[PDB]
């Protein structure tokens, strides 16, 4: 039931340069969908595991 | 001519019944959260959430 929209544009926000009221949420997903193809950071993947 | 007995009947009925037109009323209808309706091939009618 999560809308990850919330994540991608946290991310772009913290990137700094651009602006996410301009960014369609279609963008976005295409974004989630890049992102969701690489791995975890190793710290960060056994803090989850 | 009037005849007694050419005039005589029994009718014959029910002694009381109740008829309903709105059938639908009877019929308590809920929905699921449409964050979770599926289509026909039971996946979430729209995926990209």
């Amino acid at each position: 039931q999560k809308k990850m929209k919330s994540i991608v544009e946290d991310f772009l926000k913290r990137l700094q340069i651009f602006d996410i009221s301009r960014v369609p949420d279609d963008q976005m997903y295409r974004l989630r969908d890049r992102l969701r193809l690489l791995p975890v950071e190793i710290r960060r993947l056994d803090i989850f595991n | 001519q009037f005849d007694f007995r050419a005039s005589m009947h029994m009718l014959t009925s029910n002694l009381t019944f109740t008829v309903y037109s709105d059938l639908l009323a009877f019929v308590s209808a809920d929905t699921v959260e449409p964050i979770n309706a599926v289509a026909f091939d039971n996946m979430r009618i729209m995926n990209e959430l």
